[PDB]
């Protein structure tokens, strides 16, 4: 090992790594990418191996320092602790509902209105009812007899389609 | 509605036709901080290495290992892996690593 | 217990809904009750089973 | 170094009632104001828990079978109990787990110790006597952690060894009762989830001598065994387990 040696006689430090899996809990593993956390959006969340799809909002549940997950009565994960920053997030499920079409007879008219049940109007002639978001019906302050039932005291009729 | 009721004429009323399932926008993966990293600097950047008749063996366990820094280091004249890949090394969890 | 007749109807409906959601946690003889675990752990020829 | 202690007084170990102790959190899941039924390795309510003393001349360090899980209760003052020994044969033929808390730091090791027949710690009246093992050949795991630790402290521990994972659940309770276990409810929070992956069938706790021969400081501990059963756990508005029901105790709780 003199410095004037040619390549093939020069000293080479060699490290050999041997990896093995046994009948034991495995613990050496590569780092897992932790992306930025976003809120108030319907995303596919993956918290420490717990996967799913839901809107992650800020939570008022004060967890104990050892507890990580949160379940309701029906064994669905509705709360989680972020591992990066020690904070609590609620998982509301992503917005879903039925899509119903309110129409008069096709002999009368071809105008329709669309009811998105249990859906807020900001994430779908747009009117917010307790039954859901109603698009295509003009809301009036006058009260009439129920022609087409919408629900929660709301009814639709044709005169354009009014609700 | 005409396709749902299987008719070209629709009577007056409300007819449930479909479902509005909001689609997920992004994917968020959150994991704890990378801490208790493996002592690869104690093996690789040692001041004096052993001789080959008395080769040092170091048991490695309970740590997270970044092989991507080792692969991305251009100072290594030889990097041969015979049953794994660097992406596989990042995605396989192993019980024991013997250096 | 004056209004027990309405309360029995409410309790039966809530119990039926609760049992319906509890049935999602059963694997029914499969390897797991989660579809995503089956799609991530197995090839499609056994995943279809 | 090993020393036989030959000034013991022969006495059978005692037995007493578990009351509603030995309960721990079964998982890492927050639950609020709900009742949850679990089938886990639990300690039965009002069970026969074995009682060992350290008093002066009683110095109780026998070696007990681990079974499926161990509840360890410690009515402790001045920190006589320092750690535990787990294994199958407790020699260099098999591999053994050692848990100690000396005067500085908490050490967890998995080695093939050649253990003494009577291993102990010792405090001179300063701690200057360490007789636990005579050798340690093949060490596969090391883990250094934070300090875990009239009788003034109740220290409750639950050790489980399931799927190569050794779970330590712990709780510290300020008590002021003189002799027996207090009657009350206190859920044990999980302390350490430990990746050892070894066979454990027998354990032995470690005491500390006082030198001025040797003197045993006043301490008392209790050993109970876990069996697979269901408890109905109550979770309050803060997510803390306040009450539990043993479903196989009596028909009322059933
Ligand atoms: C303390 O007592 C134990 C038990 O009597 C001793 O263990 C014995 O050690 C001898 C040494 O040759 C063996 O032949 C026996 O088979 C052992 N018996 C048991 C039950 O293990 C122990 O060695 C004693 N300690 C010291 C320092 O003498
Ligand atoms: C992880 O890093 C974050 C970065 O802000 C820091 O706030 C936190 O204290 C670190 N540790 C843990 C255990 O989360
Ligand atoms: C060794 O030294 C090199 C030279 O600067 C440095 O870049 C590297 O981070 C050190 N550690 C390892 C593990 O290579
Ligand atoms: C506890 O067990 C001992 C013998 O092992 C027995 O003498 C005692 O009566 C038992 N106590 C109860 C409450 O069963
Ligand atoms: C664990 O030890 C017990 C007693 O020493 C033995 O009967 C059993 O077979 C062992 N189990 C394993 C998996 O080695
Ligand atoms: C406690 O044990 C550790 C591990 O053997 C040791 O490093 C430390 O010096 C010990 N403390 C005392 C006071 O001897
Ligand atoms: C355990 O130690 C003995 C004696 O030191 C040695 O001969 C044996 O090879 C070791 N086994 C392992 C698995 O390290
Ligand atoms: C829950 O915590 C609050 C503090 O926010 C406390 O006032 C209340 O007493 C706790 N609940 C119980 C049952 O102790």
């Amino acid at each position: 090992f003199q410095p004037t040696y040619g390549v093939g006689y020069q000293p080479y430090r060699v490290v050999v790594l041997s990896f093995e899996l046994l009948h034991a809990p495995a613990t050496v593993c590569g780092p897992k990418k932790s992306t930025n956390l976003v809120k108030n959006k319907c995303v596919n969340f993956n918290f420490n191996g717990l996967t799913g799809t839901g809107v992650l909002t800020e939570s008022n549940k004060k967890f104990l320092p050892f507890q990580q997950f949160g379940r309701d009565i029906a064994d669905t994960t509705d709360a989680v602790r972020d591992p990066q920053t020690l904070e609590i997030l609620d998982i509301t499920p992503c917005s879903f509902g039925g899509v119903s079409v309110i129409t008069p007879g096709t002999n009368t008219s071809n105008q329709v209105a669309v009811l998105y049940q249990d859906v807020n109007c900001t994430e779908v002639n747009v009117f917010q009812t307790r039954a859901g978001c109603l698009i295509g019906a003009e809301h009036v302050n006058n009260s009439y007899e129920c022609d087409i039932p919408i629900g929660a005291g709301i009814c639709a009729s044709y005169q354009s389609i009014i609700a | 509605t005409k396709c749902t009721l299987k008719s070209f004429t629709v009577e007056k009323g409300i007819y449930q036709t479909s479902n509005f399932r909001v689609q997920p926008t992004e994917s968020i993966v959150r994991f704890p901080n990378i801490t208790n990293l493996c002592p690869f600097g104690e093996v690789f950047n040692a001041t004096r290495f052993a001789s080959v008749y008395a080769w040092n063996r170091k048991r490695i366990s309970n740590c997270v290992a970044d092989y991507s820094v080792l692969y991305n280091s251009a100072s290594f004249s030889t990097f041969k892996c015979y049953g794994v890949s660097p992406t596989k090394l990042n995605d396989l969890c192993f019980t024991n690593v013997y250096a | 217990s004056a209004l027990g007749k309405l309360q029995d109807v409410v309790n039966q409906n809530a119990q039926a809904l609760n049992t319906l959601v509890k049935q999602l946690s059963s694997n029914f003889g499969a390897i797991s009750s989660v579809l995503n675990d089956i799609l991530s752990r197995l090839d499609p020829p056994e995943a279809e089973v | 170094q090993c020393v036989n202690l030959t000034t013991r007084t022969q006495l059978p170990p005692a037995y007493t009632n578990s009351f509603t102790r030995g309960v721990y959190y079964p998982d890492k899941v927050f639950r609020s104001s709900v009742l949850h039924s679990t089938q886990d390795l639990f300690l039965p309510f009002f069970s026969n828990v074995t009682w060992f003393h350290a008093i002066h001349k009683r110095f109780d360090n026998p070696v007990l079978p681990f079974n499926d899980g161990v509840y360890f209760a410690s009515t402790e003052k001045s920190n006589i109990i320092r750690g535990w020994i787990f294994g199958t044969t407790l020699d260099s033929k098999t591999q053994s787990l050692l848990i100690v808390n000396n005067a500085t730091n908490v050490v967890i090791k998995v080695c093939e110790f050649q253990f003494c027949n009577d291993p102990f710690l010792g405090v001179y009246y300063m701690e200057s006597e360490f007789r636990v093992y005579s050798s340690a050949n093949n060490c596969t795991f090391e883990y250094v952690s934070q300090p875990f630790l009239n009788f003034k402290n109740l220290r409750e521990f639950v050790f489980k060894n399931i799927d190569g994972y050794f779970k330590i659940y712990s709780k510290h309770t300020p008590i002021n009762l003189v002799r027996d276990l207090p009657q009350g409810f206190s859920a044990l929070e999980p302390l350490v989830d430990l990746p050892i992956g070894i066979n454990i069938t027998r354990f032995q706790t470690l005491l500390a001598l006082h030198r001025s021969g040797w003197t045993a400081g006043a301490a008392a501990y209790y050993v109970g065994y876990l069996q697979p059963r269901t408890f109905l756990l109550k979770y309050n508005e803060n997510g803390t387990i306040t009450d539990a029901v043993d479903c196989a105790l009596d028909p009322l709780s059933e």
